[PDB]
């Protein structure tokens, strides 16, 4: 999350948090939506390319966080899992095409007023809220620049960082991309001649295109942080999964087992 | 020493680590309450 | 393996720093004693048997 | 369970906006 | 001699209650706490 | 386990209570060396 | 004095070495705690009264 | 990180009983021992 | 001990082993005479010149060891101490003048199978037993060859090392000895025509020179190691304090606080 | 305490000498 502020307390009751048993490594940022259930990118959890097979007893998730470090007695839940649910349409080699994964619990959680999962999206709200330039909230206590390479001002967050941006018609998507586009996939940032720049950045995938229902003033996740060719160039817009349309898949699994 | 026996073979009971932070994580926690809010 | 490393088993490290590595109760230890003595016993009771 | 999803309990169950929640609403179209 | 705190992986809400502190440790804490509790309280009876 | 007349130290706020490794040690090394002994004879 | 380590008190290393570092009972420390606990909550109603 | 066993001095046979193991050690020493009661267990069920 | 043996099961059921808490170390060997007072060389605890002022707050006695070292499961009785009495007339300025010192138990001992205390030899005995060429035996984990200088083979013992040698006439101590002898010191070795080299060693102090009682079969350590100029070398024999003669003193400690 | 004491519970109480229990003696002017 580049060129943000530290968030406040509660806005997300669904920001999960995925964290490798051992060692200890915050890899990526989860979707609450149910006791037993979340999502998160497929290619958070296993990424051939940069070897990445992880599994149930290899990670873990720690619900309702603040801190990327500091402990949250009494409120920070980490339950354990149950079975991962990736895609397997899920193709990284290409282009993450569906780079998605749904998951659930070894034991439920007890949403508390630090704990809440968002609304899934219906039909209308779909396609509804979805227009270019829509400015759009979304979350994940990833990094913030280009950290393997010159960079100096600070690495990591401490407390959850927030973004609200606004959304991008696919051509522009297309034309800053050498990756091939997909009608799932969807960028947006802030064009070179507004303003605002930041955006989504390393490891802050996982995370909630949160946005919020005018009907019902509802929120809604309604995107999965899945890329992004470097992290907030004017020009280049990071890419997050597409829920709805991909929706169905996730139910259909949610529909057998939880 | 023993007096909290309960099982011979296993000698004397004592609580638990875990059952002595939780009481320090309550304990310590409203001691500083009233603390801080005092050093006001 | 010439001379001798001690074991260290089940344990994992706490959420928080100050607390950190946290082992099996007592309790833990001892249900795990026995259920491992009753096998026991019999696989020794059982030898006997075959060899009167 | 939903119908009950997206309702944050320190703001749309207690009624309150985020530092900024006129953002979404003031980036439909135009502002509020 | 050993050490990079050894090799283990972290601790589940589970956990808790069937895995507990080093009871060492704990005391370290017990009594840290306690100190500065008192230093601060020597702090307020003493500026006051 | 308790309730009071078994210990003379007893408290709830503390939780619930179980033996003391020392304990344990004890009756592993004990226990342990029964098994060989057992062991170690019928080996011949 | 400006990150911070943990505190490791009450310990000794146990003649047998297998068995190393020996740690103080749940008694050992539940009974220390209350120990602080009188003083603590005197002293801190000590205040309030003055307070008030 | 930090190493060298610490800083403890050696235990009194008073201490026992006040100063006990470290819990994840125990069940290691336990482990141990029973493993080789098995497979000598097996060692003997078999050569029979 | 230099030229020994290992010494067999309980021939020394008041072999003290002085140990020190941090680090654990062997310092000395010390001498059970009861079960809540040992004898031993007074240097072993303090010596300025190898800056040494030891308490008790600083180091146990390790009682009924026969492994210098492996710890002696349900046997080793280690118990902690309580008042450190030295003899105030201690000289170790000049050369160890009255080298003993006395301390009391914290706790009691129990004096068992492997546990139990010498005899306190009598004015009879005393100087009776006392006399040239009789031997004596004595028992420490101490060394065994000059430690810091061209010396291999065997260092330090794995159990308690077995030493006899004969009690020598004053003379032959005075002439080898370049130091101030003295009626409480006294030497003993194996003469230079005789064969049967061995010697106390560097660490065998506080250690007992035991000597069998003709007329009781019972056993009188009459003799802390002290010192010696060097280890088991032709021409030079460890000295040993003189216990009865200055036994007076060890009353006078006991009496008072024992 | 003493009136009990110089005797090994492994010998002594229990009637036997150590592998060279009687090189004293032996040393006594002259051996036994
Ligand atoms: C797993 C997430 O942490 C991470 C998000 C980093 C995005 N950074 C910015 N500034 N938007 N996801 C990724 O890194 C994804 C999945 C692995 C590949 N990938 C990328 O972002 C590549 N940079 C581009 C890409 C490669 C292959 C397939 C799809 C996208
Ligand atoms: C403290 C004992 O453990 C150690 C044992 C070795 C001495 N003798 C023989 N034969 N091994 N004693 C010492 O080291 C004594 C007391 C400390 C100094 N010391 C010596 O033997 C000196 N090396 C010589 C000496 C000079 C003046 C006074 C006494 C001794």
């Amino acid at each position: 999350i580049v060129e943000g502020s530290d968030a406040e307390i509660g806005m997300s009751p669904w920001q999960v948090m995925l964290f490798r048993k051992s060692p200890q490594e915050l890899l990526c940022g989860a979707s609450l939506i149910s006791d037993r259930w979340v999502l998160t990118a497929a290619h958070c959890l296993l990424y051939p390319p940069w070897d990445k097979n992880f599994t149930e007893n290899d990670l873990l998730v720690r619900i309702g966080k603040h801190s990327r470090t500091r402990y949250e007695r009494n409120i920070e839940k980490i339950s354990m899992l149950e079975k991962i649910y990736i895609h397997p349409r899920y193709n990284w080699r290409e282009n993450l095409d569906r780079d998605i994964a749904l998951m659930k619990l070894k034991k439920p959680v007890a949403f508390s007023d630090y704990i809440h999962p968002v609304c899934l999206p219906d039909r209308e709200t779909a396609a509804s809220l979805l227009q270019a330039g829509y400015k759009g909230r979304v979350t994940g206590w990833g990094n913030l620049k280009e950290t393997w390479t010159a960079n100096v001002g600070k690495g990591q967050p401490s407390v959850l960082q927030v973004v609200n941006l606004p959304i991008v018609e696919r051509p522009v998507c297309k034309d800053s991309t050498r990756i091939r586009i997909t009608d799932n996939m969807f960028c947006a940032g802030y064009k070179p001649d507004e303003g605002k720049r930041g955006d989504a950045c390393e490891g802050d995938s996982g995370g909630p295109f949160v946005m919020k229902s005018p009907f019902n003033n509802r929120w809604y996740q309604m995107g999965i942080v899945s890329w992004g060719e470097g992290c907030d160039r004017d020009g280049k817009y990071g890419f997050y999964t597409h829920v709805f349309r991909l929706k169905k898949w996730i139910q259909k699994v949610i529909d057998q087992f939880g | 020493d023993n007096c909290c026996i309960l099982d011979e073979r296993f000698g004397s009971y004592c609580p638990t680590t875990c059952g002595i932070a939780d009481f320090l994580s309550t304990y310590q926690t409203k001691v500083d309450k009233d603390l801080q809010s005092l050093e006001d | 393996k010439v001379e001798r490393k001690a074991p260290d088993a089940g344990g994992c490290l706490h959420a928080d720093p100050d607390l950190g590595v946290l082992c099996p109760t007592g309790c833990q230890l001892q249900e795990a004693l026995l259920q491992q003595e009753r096998p026991i016993r019999n696989s020794v009771d059982e030898l006997n048997n075959n060899v009167e | 369970g939903e119908a009950d999803c997206g309702l944050r309990p320190l703001f749309e169950k207690k009624s309150l906006e985020d530092k900024t929640e006129r953002e979404l609403l003031e980036s439909y179209i135009d502002g509020r | 001699s050993a050490c990079k705190d050894s090799d283990w992986p972290f601790c589940s809400d589970e956990d808790w209650n069937y895995k507990c502190p080093s009871g060492c440790r704990m005391k370290g804490l017990i009594d840290e706490v306690n100190q500065d509790f008192t230093n601060r309280i020597n702090k307020l009876k003493n500026s006051l």
